Order: C-alpha cells, then structure tokens, then sequence
C-alpha cells in the first residue's frame, strides 16, 4: 500500500 | 473518489511526544500519544495537535511504526542511524512545519519502495540552538537502502544539490561523523 504526496494531501482537503 | 471506505496505510503508526524535563531520565520523558492506520485517521490526528513550530524548545514529536519505540535502545534502532536535516532558529517559521509534514508523508505513504521496510520512523527536535528533523532507519550497513532513502528524501524535501545532508549511525551519535552523504 503506497500513496503519493498528492493523494495524501487530497484527503486533508476533502 | 470513493464514497464510504477509509484508506488503509501499509503500517500502523504511533505518534510520540517528548517534553524536556532535566530532572528526569531521557526515556522517562517520552509519552505515547496516539496510533492510527488510515489516511483519514492520520489527518484527524494532525489537525488536532500543535505545529512543531509552536512547541516549547526541548520538545520532540516522533512518528514510528507500531512496536518501535523512538529510542536507540529499541532492537530495530540499535543497529541503525538517521538521515539528519539541521535547521537554524530563523528557519523555524519558514521550513520546519512543511519539512516535518513532508517527512510524515514519506513515512505513511511508503515513499521509498522496497526500502521503506528499513524505515523505523522520524523525529523532529525543536531546540533553541537549532531544530532537527530526521528519518531513522533500521540498519546502517544496508547501503543500498540507506542511500536510496536519502536520495529520495532530499528530492522530496526539495533541497538544492549544493546542500548536502548526512546519515549518522546511532552508535556514533551515542558516544558525530556521517556514514553516507547526499
Ligand atoms: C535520542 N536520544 C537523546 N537521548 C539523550 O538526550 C540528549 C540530547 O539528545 P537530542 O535531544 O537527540 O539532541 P539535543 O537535545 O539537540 O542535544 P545534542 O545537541 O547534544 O544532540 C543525548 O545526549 C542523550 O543523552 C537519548 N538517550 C537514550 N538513552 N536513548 C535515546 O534514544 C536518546
């Protein structure tokens, strides 16, 4: 299970 | 764009706090705060605790994999070391919080491929003399892993090619030279 910076940062926003 | 499922992380992580109290032994001042294993639970913890730039000098945060205490003495740290980012006082405002968050994302995101298994965790030291962020890895003789981690981490922090960061063994830190440099 891997997530990029952008995918992780997206959930802070959503 | 999913509707109800949470997003599991590869590992369960523990956030630790350290409060500087010179009347105590070093490891008595470590408090385990909380643990999480999803992206949503990470953000919910992050948004509910202070930015490292607002902590008192002498304090630390550490994010480590579940079961690894953020100390040299742990079986997963004793043979290891750290990629060290040093900051002066005047970069606290501008760099500390965004570097620390970037480091958290490298950890929970498993950003070092196969070599993310070598990652134990990370520590931010807020200090009056100058703050430090580091990624702690399990084995300082895993040259392929240590070097890939540091190369990717420097790239992820966005640091110039002419600022060089160092990897220190915990055995050397305890008694510092660098084993590797990038
Ligand atoms: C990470 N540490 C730090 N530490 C104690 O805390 C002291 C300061 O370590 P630090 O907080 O990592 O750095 P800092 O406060 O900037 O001090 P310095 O500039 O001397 O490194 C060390 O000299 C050591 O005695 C430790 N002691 C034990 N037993 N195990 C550990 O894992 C650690």
């Amino acid at each position: 299970k891997r997530y990029s910076r952008e995918q992780l940062l997206l959930f802070q926003r959503l | 764009p999913e509707h109800y499922i949470k997003h599991p992380l590869q590992n369960r992580w523990a956030l630790w706090f350290f409060k500087n109290d010179k009347s105590k032994t070093w490891q008595a001042n470590l408090r385990l705060i909380s643990k999480f294993d999803t992206v949503e639970d990470f953000w919910a913890l992050y948004n509910h605790i202070q930015l490292s730039s607002n902590l008192m000098p002498g304090c630390d945060y550490s994010l480590f994999k579940d079961g690894i205490e953020p100390m040299w003495e742990d079986e997963k740290n004793k043979r290891g070391g750290r990629w060290l980012i040093t900051l002066n006082k005047q970069q606290r405002r501008s760099d500390l919080d965004r570097f620390w968050l970037e480091t958290l994302l490298c950890l929970i995101g498993e950003s070092f491929d196969d070599y993310s298994d070598d990652v134990c965790g990370a520590v931010v030291n807020v200090r009056a003399k100058g703050d430090k962020i580091a990624i702690w890895t399990t084995e300082c003789e895993n040259r392929e892993a240590v070097t890939h981690i540091g190369r990717v981490y420097k790239e992820r922090l966005g640091l110039p090619p002419k600022i060089v960061i160092g990897y220190q063994s915990h055995a050397d830190t305890a008694t510092t030279k660098n084993r590797f440099v990038v």
